[PDB]
């Protein structure tokens, strides 16, 4: 129902294009399966020169948007942003999705957002503060599927970076069925999972059962210290 | 953690699999090492850094090093996760 | 089209959109300026220069695609002037990815001029003078169907877009009737001839033997001829 | 330069054409001044400036002023510029 396209940054994030208000205004971000908030910087960020460097949303140059004020903060898994909500029409592929609250960032902190190339952050996680740009696709009906899916492609210059789908698969960027995995705590994308095998060695700690989620917001994996020691150790990593 | 590997060296390291849903979910040295940079000054990353963090129980994070070889679903409507080999 | 570019309207005096240079691309909004014919934008190299430091900057040493240059290259624009040096990046413009692309990174730019205005830096539509134009490339490379480029310039107002320029063709939707389409007789701007100029049904007389224009979406207004414009600004009351 | 008028007089000032492959180009007052400030401080500029240059001869620019209600072709294959009524 929606496709959209990703660009590659040195294989540590991947983002696409999407518009806020009417007429459109288009922002890059990152499509984050770890989080579940929309945000991008506001034209109203006075004195974070992160903001200043990003694409900036102007509330007055939209028609469709309407006003909230609630304030607004979020801690990433490293910096944090903070601004009030704010209500707009969402563009993304063809998809138009209506009501939907974000927050402009009236602050970001620079040493984290600045020298990134996203303008801000698109949370496909499990709602938290505000309805997620999915749950209002769902809830209007935008999509045929309850479903949205990633491709992500390696880093290669003259390749497409990957491609994001909201409401269905795009049969091009797999083999095989997919194997399915019930959600085991719904927070984040989270599943149970078995052994942790270095070749056909078993790394014992998550044979008795592990937990996981799927995080494309996030560059490399992250696990139990006494997994991955054994992995490091094995591979001669410092 | 931000550990490195000798570029050199990815030829004969081991695959290292995740068992999901019962199935071996393998990487290839090439997936889990992240390269920055290019032919000379290439630095080589281990994409495996510690985190001891709960939810339920042991928790890992699967990043872009996972979800570049394993095209992934989110399914919402039936609130699964779903991996297929990439092309 | 092949390239479809939403266009900002800026007050009625300048439309831009963005553009990406560089692997990944760094993003830049750009006024796409028939009326000249070299890419340029701020270099992260900007040499006490206030203009750059307010504006987006191009940082070589982030792009994987960059090829160095480095030939000095200078720009005196119908107001003030920009130098740098060319640098050869791909040059990403809505879904079409411009391949080895001169443009110069702009070390200083004329403050009283760029400071303070919304763009970045200018993309060049004209015909080529130094350095081989984004839409030569476009055509070399087989990116687009068609050999044209085509502008619909809003006015401002607040829940329409600004504008849009199509690469590689039309969008039927923002015009009606069918173009009038005259030949370029000195390719350099891309110029025509014109005809008499009239108020009302009155001649202006001076451009009845014949005169030439250009078409400059990167101009605000209408320049021309003393002579016809005193009459002009005369019956309108201008003063 | 910066030539401003009455915006009161608007509809008493002439239409002005440009006479292009035989055909005239008409722009309205609505069109030919530009509006600078909102509803009441608003000030009207005329778009028309004098600049004497000759290039083959008399040269003029068509600028956004003219480039608003006419829709423009660039066709680099035939080397022609086309008109028509925006929409
Ligand atoms: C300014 O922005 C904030 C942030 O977006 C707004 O606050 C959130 O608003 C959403 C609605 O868009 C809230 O989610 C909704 O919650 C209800 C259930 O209520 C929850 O809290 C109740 C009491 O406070 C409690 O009774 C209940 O059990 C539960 O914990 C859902 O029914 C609703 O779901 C339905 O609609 C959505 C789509 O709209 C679908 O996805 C669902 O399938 C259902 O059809 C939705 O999930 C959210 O909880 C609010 N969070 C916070 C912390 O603000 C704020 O909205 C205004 O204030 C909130 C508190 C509500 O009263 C809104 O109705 C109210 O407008 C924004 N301000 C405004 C006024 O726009
Ligand atoms: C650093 O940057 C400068 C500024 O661009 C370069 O100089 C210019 O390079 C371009 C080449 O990209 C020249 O244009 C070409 O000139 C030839 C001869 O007339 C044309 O045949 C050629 O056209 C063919 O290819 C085009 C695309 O490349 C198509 O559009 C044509 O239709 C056709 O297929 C194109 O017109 C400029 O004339 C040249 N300008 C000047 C005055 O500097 C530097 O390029 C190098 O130096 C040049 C003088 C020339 O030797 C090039 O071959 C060199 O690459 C550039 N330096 C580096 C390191 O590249
Ligand atoms: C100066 O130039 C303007 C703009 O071209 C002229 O006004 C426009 O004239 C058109 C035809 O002369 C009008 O078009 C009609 O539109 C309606 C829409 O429902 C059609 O049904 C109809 O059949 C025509 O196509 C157009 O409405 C009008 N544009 C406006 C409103 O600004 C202008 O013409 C003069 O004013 C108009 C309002 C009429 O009174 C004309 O008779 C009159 O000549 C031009 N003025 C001069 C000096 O010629
Ligand atoms: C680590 O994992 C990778 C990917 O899972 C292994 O490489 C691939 O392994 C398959 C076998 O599972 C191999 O397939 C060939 O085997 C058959 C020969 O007629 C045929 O059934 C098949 O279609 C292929 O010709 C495939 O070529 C290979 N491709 C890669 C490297 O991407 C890898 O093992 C490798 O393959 C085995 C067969 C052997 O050649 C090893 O030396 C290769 O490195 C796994 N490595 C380890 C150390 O287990």
């Amino acid at each position: 129902s929606a496709v959209v396209a990703l660009t590659n940054d040195r294989d540590t994030s991947y983002f696409g294009e999407i518009g806020i208000g009417t007429p459109p205004q288009k922002f890059t971000v990152i499509f984050d399966t770890g989080s579940s908030v929309l945000w991008v910087p506001s034209s109203k960020c006075i004195n974070s020169k992160a903001c200043r460097a990003h694409s900036m949303y102007e509330s007055s140059d939209s028609s469709t948007y309407k006003e909230n004020g609630t304030f607004g903060a979020i801690i990433y898994g490293t910096g944090s942003i903070t601004g009030f909500f704010s209500q707009d029409s969402v563009t993304i592929g063809d998809l138009v999705v209506k009501e939907q609250d974000f927050i402009e960032a009236t602050d970001e902190a620079d040493n984290v957002f600045l020298h990134r190339l996203f303008d801000g952050i698109l949370g496909l996680s499990f709602q938290t503060i505000s309805v997620p740009v999915w749950y209002n696709m769902l809830n209007q009906g935008l999509v045929k599927e309850r479903r949205f899916s990633f491709w992500l492609n390696r880093n290669v210059d003259e390749e497409e970076g990957g491609e994001l789908v909201f409401g269905g698969l795009d049969p091009n960027h797999f083999r095989g069925d997919h194997t399915y995995v019930p959600v085991t705590y719904q927070y984040y994308w989270q599943f149970g999972i078995g052994d942790v095998l270095i070749g056909d060695k078993s790394t014992g700690f998550c044979a008795p059962g592990c937990q996981a989620f799927a995080d494309s917001g996030t560059s490399l994996l992250s696990g139990p210290t006494a997994i991955v020691t054994q992995i490091n150790h094995a591979i001669g990593a410092n | 953690e931000e550990l490195q590997v000798d570029c050199n060296t990815l030829s004969s390291m081991p695959n290292v699999s995740f068992t999901i849903g019962g199935k071996k979910f393998g990487l290839t040295p090439e997936q889990y090492i992240l390269k920055v940079g290019k032919g000379e000054a290439t630095q080589c990353i281990s994409g495996f850094t510690a985190m001891d963090a709960t939810l339920l129980g042991p928790l890992w994070i699967l990043g872009d090093v996972f979800m570049r070889p394993y095209h992934t679903v989110f399914d919402y409507g039936n609130l699964l996760v779903g991996f297929a080999e990439a092309a």
